[PDB]
């Protein structure tokens, strides 16, 4: 028996982030979906490109490690630096937390989009089993499955056979 | 594993154009181009994702260069228009062997490198 | 019969933090905070000077430990803990301001000020500044009377800055240990030193008195300095106890200065330095040293901040 | 005595939960809370509140003086630095609250959608959406049948034949 | 026949702000900016010293109002507006730097310096410092000639710091109301005081003159201080007008200093203080005092920033 | 593709839609027509306008000069000032870039959200009378004339009127 | 029969940046970083003073170039590069702190301190401060001995601030070219000036010495200042080399001070200024001047940050 | 171009009420009201979107003023209750010519302006 | 609603202990706090109404396990690898309704137990 994304992820799916898993008379098979995989990767790559951008602003020493500067100016400096450190520590924590939330959400959105795409090609030829799978009401062989994956599946071809099976 | 071979480099006049190509032997996903001027570090030029649906460019190159690929021929291309004297360098094509999310401008993120082809702009 | 949609997963994934949840599993993540240090100073492509025993302020006056640096050129200057600005006991007034000026100087260019003296000894020396015997600061002159206890003449020297950039001018005031020695060097009577420019006017008097012995010497030299603008003149009036400049200094260009306790490395290239070494990283943040200088990632309190680079990890279960 | 779902409005009478069910049949009208969806929304908001309450361990000391004013120049530098920091935190605080509130509202109506879609899937071909956030069931569903829908033990194949005849 | 999905709602909800809308109603919200103040100093678990009439610098010199604080120990130090550092009129050079040193001192430990005097008065007193009669600073000594207009001898005194931590040393220069008064106390002639250490050398000449009366005196004292390194010595050379130290000071450990006008409370515990009291809050921000010290929420300009803790409120239709 | 074929929003914008941000395009026996939807357009604009009201505003906090262009201040205090100012510039430059990127991400998403909501509303009123063609359109299984099309646009379409006609058309 | 849902699009759209993509096209965008400068000082509704030849500190001591400003009132003060604080060669000690105090003073109100003198000359003058002849600082008095080399008596002058706001008090120390010249002006012997208040205590000694000539003069006058609290008294004790204040200053209210090299414009209104002009903008950020003062957008490194004001631009599939 | 004409201004006693109206000629979308007191800059007062489903107000005006529109008459309205002396100004109606997302309180964001009508509160 | 702690006692450092809280009435989110002498009440652990999520103090995370049984209306705190700083009076807490609130704030809980002493050495 096979189950979709609603219930669980697939630890056996390779060469992709998202994919298809089918069940028919010929047997069981699993194949990755490139369009969905590429889309999620593109967005995360965009985040990583932003992350490694470096400042061109140079900073020099304004205090001294060997001979301590005067106390008053020294306390102003230590207080200023600590305030800035507080600001960047907050930004860093917020940035990562914000981005991680968005990354998880965008990855889930790609899953939904893949699901909606397939549901639409299948039309009235299949029904949702509630676990992220489609029960197909006609005989769908490996070539028929391959046609669904590469978006050449024609619902009108199997429609009448499927609607008959659906009714009884 | 994967091997990359550059071709199409040469001498060219300032403002002129040139087109580089990278022939791969083996499975490639995301690919890109880097360049190195004498005595300097490898510098990012362009990146194309595995499907060829999205491209990235360095700021000094954007608007003048176009990266493209043919997955049937297993080939990568870099079309260089409006060449300038600072574009003079050895150009390397790069490739990743698997699906990957990584910053495109980092050389270490590419495991397959060509030997390079010289481009001289006069 | 049936077709399913799904996504990949791993048995054990990396834990990361989000806005609504702490320690949620993702397929993969990467670090954003740099903790890795290179315990060397990466100086490739930078004109580098390692001062060692020489102190930065010493490069202007010229004690024996600073002889090879009197006219140095650099992009990167490295101060060491064992560095000393002096040979004969003393200290610079407004010392830290001068250090900052010199750290970004790009090095110094020395030019003769053209002071000539007559009826005077200019060869004052001490065992503190030992160069195969008693010597003195390479850029300074210790002025004395011709013979012991003889009166020192009243003098006035002027120097005009005819270059385009400001000139660094340094002079010294000698504080003898006792009235007797002050008399021996410069004769009896009150001793006064006046320094005057277009924007500067001040007087100095030697104060004979007992101090704790440093290098066996209880005397002190006070180094003072000013910036002489182009086309401006400095006037020195003195009847004794004056350490006169022989050469003025000019800043060459641009540089950065650091303080470090580790060795220099010409093989690696870097732009971010601290006392412990060089930070080479693409990460936006670092947790190594809050006082790192150059072009650096920003310092943060957290040692680790993991950024998700993959989807949420949902394990497969039969 | 007609009833309407979330698309239309909220329920001021739902008391033991954030989300719930409201049904209409021969026995009468009834309302029941859904604990799983309610708990999930609360989990996300509490986690958010947990981050907010986290406290800094960074200490700050006095660098100026209330009784005897410090020298004017250093005092103006201090006041200028402190006010700049105040601007940054005022911006962060304003942005943080606005950002979080947008997210809280979105996650809350997002939990509503998941509950709606889950019910739609178990009902299968036995019901239709009335456009107000409700399902019109085309077979007879009594209190026990309604309870089976709420606790996710409803079997669509049992009422399928009756419902398909009524629908068509 | 029919089953519906829905969410809860309230008759009247709280208005909050989002990224795309101002004043949108939600079921519930909570405040993020603290405005609630405790008008007391919560010091539970902290060794607290309330200086009151004593000024922080007074603990070093020892005016009458500071007798009970000459060797205090503390985790938390509290200055008051009515605090005064002096009885006899005067001022500290670099006073604020010294206050900052003392606020974080953890208190002070006093040690006798062992100065002995001969042929002079050491009992100099004034009615300004009332201590069961005319007195002076408890840790200082007002040095005078035996009789009026008598010459004050030339003296040299030294003290060695034999502890592991640096020693705080304070002395005074007395400025008489007139040239005549200076002569009456210390004799005629030029007056010079020289203070010397390994890293410190300064000279002082008294400037007799009339100043506004503070506590009935037109004279003034200039207080000076240095930090004396372990195994180093300070040498005092003086011929008059010198206020000599009797005891040296040592810093105990670590503390924090605050300025306040409100009462202390040993029953409540807090970590964030300002002049108006203690901020005890779980909120990330506060709008009470921008100069609060300790471990505090960050100061913001806004009084209120409401955080949504419930879904959007959508009223029910009749 | 085919003659007089129309396609919806999925992977396709309409460069000919002029009186709105969102709209309807229909195909029937009488011909083709295109009309904008104001409610959805107004809604998207309201959200972006709300965003702009918050963003396009400057502080009421005043700042004064602390250094000098004509006569440079003392070197040490000048370096502290320059170091502090540059640190602040780094913070705001970072905030500004992050803010704009963050808002732009949200603006694009909310715009696609209004499209979905309009799509879902129409799907809800059409009921069992139509099917989704997968490109963002509905194939209607009854005769829908200009008046019928208008009823779909202004949300007065009654599915019960055309249901039996439509359901037979779906079955055979 | 078919009904379709869609959204508008344009042939060429603006490129903006997002969290996950750089240079994505949107239907419309607007700038958030101001680059447009108004090359004038926008002063509408503000009492504006253009100091010109007068230096800000000059309004306190009163050299000839500052005569029309000795009691100025302003909301906005404009310093110019050609401004000078002095006539007789010299400088203010703690000059920048004082400038900062005066920039937000709102102008100054002068009150006589009431000093009277006996046995000395109070009419000291110089050709450096030429005001229809040899003159001096309008607010100061150069005290001298009656005759050359005559003894200067020991004097004490006091002033009580009986107003409610603090009083700005300024005095000068004269530095002669030689000990001999100092003796000529104030008599022989050491010269001492002591200044005292409740919270202020300092002494000053002149340093006679040879200096480079400025406008032919080698002498120097150094100005010093303090703030005298209400109901407090300042006392001056001196035997020579003292430039005495004639009037004290009081701050009027609130103002803004800027340094600029551009013209004033009373017709435009602004609140954010820099040396090159006025930034009039509703945008939250600016890339014009990091040292802009007033109520300003925040300075950023970036020249442009485009904010999307429309949806993603999606080209139409060819027919 | 769109033309806007204000009417309904006048003298009125403190605490009284007034109703301004703006007659437009041409297609208007979002509209609003601004005002100018003597010697001051044009100040935002109120904004209504093209459909009249949403309104925005100044803080000094909120709770006292009501903006509304009639698309049949192509007219805009400003109902002013509880008038105060600080409300004395020339009032301008404003309008945008197309669908647009812009900050409502910024004058430059409106391209069509009326001549103005004087409102004086004693 | 009433809460009753049980299971406290003396125990050796490195040892383990199990506390239980018996509730009478409907409880939702629950938690554990502790108080050492002269100190303020400190958050230890929190479990939500359904038992699907748990929260811990940083000084406590990884060593303690909180759980509940809605059938017995009981809450549990499993304390493994005990150390001397764990010595305190422990209180179980409960909320009477559905609520979104920071778990580490004592005031956010309306029902408190009487407390049971736990001593580690
Ligand atoms: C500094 O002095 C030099 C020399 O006195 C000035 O240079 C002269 O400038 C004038 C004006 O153009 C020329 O006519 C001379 O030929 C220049 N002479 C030399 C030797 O360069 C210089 O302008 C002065 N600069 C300042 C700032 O005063
Ligand atoms: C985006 O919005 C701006 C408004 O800021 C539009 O700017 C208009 O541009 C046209 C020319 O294309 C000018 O004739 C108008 O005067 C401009 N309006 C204003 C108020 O200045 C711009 O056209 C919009 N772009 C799109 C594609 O709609
Ligand atoms: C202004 O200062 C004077 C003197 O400094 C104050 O007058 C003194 O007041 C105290 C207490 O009332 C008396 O003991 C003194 O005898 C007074 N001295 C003189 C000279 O009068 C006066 O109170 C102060 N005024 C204000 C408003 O603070
Ligand atoms: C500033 O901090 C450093 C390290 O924390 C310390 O060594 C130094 O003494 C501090 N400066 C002052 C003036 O306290
Ligand atoms: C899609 O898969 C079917 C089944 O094998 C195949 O016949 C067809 O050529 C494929 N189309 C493409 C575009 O790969
Ligand atoms: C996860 O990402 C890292 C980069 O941070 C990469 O080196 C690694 O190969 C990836 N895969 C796994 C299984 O960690
Ligand atoms: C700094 O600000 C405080 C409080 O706003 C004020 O009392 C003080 O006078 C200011 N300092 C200076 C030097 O202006
Ligand atoms: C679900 O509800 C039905 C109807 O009352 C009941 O028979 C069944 O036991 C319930 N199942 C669970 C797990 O509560
Ligand atoms: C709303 O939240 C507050 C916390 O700010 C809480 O005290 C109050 O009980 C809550 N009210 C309701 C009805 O949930
Ligand atoms: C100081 O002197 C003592 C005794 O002479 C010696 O034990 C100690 O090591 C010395 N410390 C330093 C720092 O010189
Ligand atoms: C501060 O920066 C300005 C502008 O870059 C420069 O002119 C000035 O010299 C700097 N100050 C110091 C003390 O370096
Ligand atoms: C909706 O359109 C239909 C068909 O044109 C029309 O009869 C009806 O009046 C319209 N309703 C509204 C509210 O405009
Ligand atoms: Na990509
Ligand atoms: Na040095
Ligand atoms: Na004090
Ligand atoms: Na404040």
């Amino acid at each position: 028996a096979i189950a979709g994304f609603i219930e669980n992820g697939w630890e056996g799916l390779i060469d992709g982030w998202y994919g298809f898993r089918h069940q028919n008379a010929q047997g069981e098979g699993t194949a990755a979906d490139y369009k969905s995989t590429q889309s999620a990767i593109d967005q995360i790559t965009g985040k990583l490109n932003r992350l490694i951008e470096k400042t061109n602003q140079q900073f020099e020493l304004i205090d001294n490690e060997f001979n301590e500067v005067e106390k008053q100016i020294g306390n102003v400096i230590n207080w200023t630096r600590d305030s800035i450190t507080e600001v960047w520590s907050y930004n860093a924590e917020l940035l990562v937390a914000m981005e991680n939330q968005h990354t998880i959400d965008l990855a889930d959105s790609e899953m939904d989009k893949l699901y909606e795409r397939v549901k639409r090609q299948l039309r009235e030829n299949a029904e949702e089993d509630g676990t992220g799978c489609f029960e197909i009401f006609h005989k769908c062989d490996d070539d028929c499955m391959a046609s669904i994956r590469n978006n050449t599946y024609d619902h009108s071809k199997y429609r009448e056979e499927a609607m008959q099976n659906r009714i009884q | 594993e994967v091997q990359l071979v550059e071709s199409g480099g040469g001498l060219v006049q300032a403002g002129g154009s040139l087109k580089l190509s990278c022939a791969a032997s083996g499975r490639t996903y995301a690919m890109g181009w880097f360049r190195q001027a004498p005595g300097k570090e490898r510098e990012f030029v362009a990146h194309i994702n595995a499907l060829g649906t999205r491209t990235y460019y360095s700021d000094s190159v954007k608007g003048r260069f176009t990266i493209s690929r043919d997955n049937a021929k297993n080939t990568e291309y870099l079309e260089m228009n409006n060449l300038k004297p600072e574009d003079t360098a050895v150009y390397y094509c790069t490739a990743q062997g698997q699906w990957r999310a990584a910053p495109v401008a980092v050389a270490a993120e590419y495991e397959f490198w060509g030997q390079g082809t010289q481009v001289t702009v006069s | 019969d049936k077709i399913c949609l799904g996504h990949h997963a791993v048995s054990n994934g990396t834990k990361v933090n989000t806005l609504t949840e702490r320690g949620v599993e993702v397929v993969n993540a990467t670090e954003t905070v740099e903790r890795t240090n290179i315990p060397r100073i990466c100086s490739k492509g930078k004109r580098t000077v390692d001062l060692g025993q020489c102190g930065l302020l010493g490069t202007i006056t010229g004690p024996p430990q600073c002889d090879q640096f009197l006219e140095f050129s650099a992009d990167l200057i490295i101060e060491r803990r064992e560095g000393s600005d002096v040979c004969y006991p003393g200290k610079f007034v407004n010392e830290e301001a001068l250090r900052q000026i010199l750290r970004e100087s790009g090095g110094i260019d020395k030019e003769a000020m053209g002071f000539t003296y007559s009826g005077i000894r200019t060869n004052g020396a001490t065992s503190a500044c030992r160069r195969s015997g008693s010597s003195f600061y390479a850029e300074m002159k210790w002025l004395l009377s011709n013979t012991d206890n003889a009166a020192f003449p009243q003098m006035t020297k002027s120097y005009k800055n005819t270059r385009k950039s400001p000139a660094l001018i340094v002079w010294g005031i000698h504080h003898s240990v006792s009235t007797a020695e002050q008399t021996k060097l410069y004769g009896s009577g009150n001793k006064l030193v006046t320094v005057g420019s277009s924007n500067y006017q001040q007087s100095f008097v030697p104060s004979p008195g007992a101090r704790p012995q440093v290098n066996g010497l209880s005397g002190r030299i006070d180094f003072h300095w000013l910036m002489l603008n182009p086309n401006d003149t400095v006037t020195f009036s003195f009847n004794g106890a004056f350490i006169a400049p022989d050469r003025a200094s000019f800043l060459r260009g641009k540089s950065m200065g650091i303080q470090s306790g580790v060795q220099v490395d010409a093989n690696c290239e870097g732009d971010c330095y601290h006392s412990g070494g060089t930070i080479i990283s693409n990460l936006p943040f670092q947790n190594i040293d809050s006082r790192a200088v150059g072009k650096c990632p920003r310092y943060v309190k957290q040692r680790s901040l993991l950024l998700a680079t993959g989807m949420k990890n949902v394990p497969e279960i039969p």
